[PDB]
């Protein structure tokens, strides 16, 4: 996230967070997510692609820090991964750009709410915000294209969605943003999703509730003028995830 | 991997 704020999982509790394990031990952080349901993670497939191995990954519920462990955290291996199967990638855009995650920790068990692990509501169909609308996004990812490391602690940031209209105009991403995709954004252009961050969630509040509007998914740099963050629609993904689940 | 932004986190790029 750059920009934004240091926050902790209890401001956050549906975070899910994603790492791979390395031939030789070493763990590295891969990739965001959402609960959906205490047996499910949503996140992207461009985050597994490469690597379509469930058995590499760790999921984390409960968790505010990269690299230390958080109280009331739980650890929860990969059971199913499903990607998307249409999923394909062009220069910047990322096309269904969205899989869901089995998690069972090593006793068989889904995830148990507390304080700081809730599931997300997801939206219901072609119901999204009005353009204009503040949501949250929440990450691991770096603070500053200069990074090279990720933040230890938790960050996240509000950024208002952004018309079709608009994401679609020359100087932002021409066609190559499409109708299953949202784009967000700070006004000031200081403040943004990045590397990192990708499969993480986009929440707005939609009509009281605290709705998973988008998936973090791709952008040409981060926080760059008239370069939105591109975000998976969720509300075009509801079949699909319904028949996977 | 591509360390150029959002898409790439987990790739192989050889």
């Amino acid at each position: 996230i750059i920009g934004g704020e240091f926050t902790t999982i209890e401001n956050q509790p549906w975070f899910a967070a994603i790492y791979r394990r390395h031939r030789g031990g070493s763990v590295t952080y891969v990739c965001g997510g959402s609960l959906i349901s205490p047996c499910w993670v949503i996140s992207a497939t461009h985050c597994f692609i490469d690597y379509p191995k469930k058995e590499d990954y760790i999921v984390y519920l409960g968790r505010s820090r990269l690299n230390s462990n958080t109280q009331g955290e739980m650890k929860f291996e990969v059971e199913n991964l499903i990607l998307h199967k249409d999923y394909s990638a062009d220069t910047l855009a990322h096309h269904n750009d969205i899989a869901l995650l089995k998690i069972r920790s090593k006793e068989g068990r889904c995830a148990q709410p507390s304080r700081t692990i809730q599931t997300i509501a997801l939206p219901s169909m072609y119901n999204d915000p009005q353009f204009g609308t503040s949501c949250e996004i929440t990450g691991f990812g770096k603070e500053q294209s200069t990074d090279y490391l990720y933040p230890e602690q938790l960050k996240m940031t509000v950024v208002k969605l952004i018309s079709h209209r608009e994401c679609q105009q020359p100087h932002y991403y021409g066609s190559e943003v499409t109708t299953k995709m949202l784009c967000a954004a700070d006004p000031q252009w200081k403040t943004d999703s990045c590397q990192g961050d990708s499969g993480g969630p986009l929440v707005c509040s939609l009509q009281g509730r605290m709705t998973l509007t988008g998936i973090v998914s791709w952008g040409r740099g981060c926080a760059l003028k008239d370069k939105p963050g591109v975000y998976t629609r969720v509300s075009h993904f509801l079949p699909w995830i319904r028949s996977h689940t | 991997g591509x360390a150029l932004g959002r898409g790439c986190e987990n790739h192989r790029c050889l």
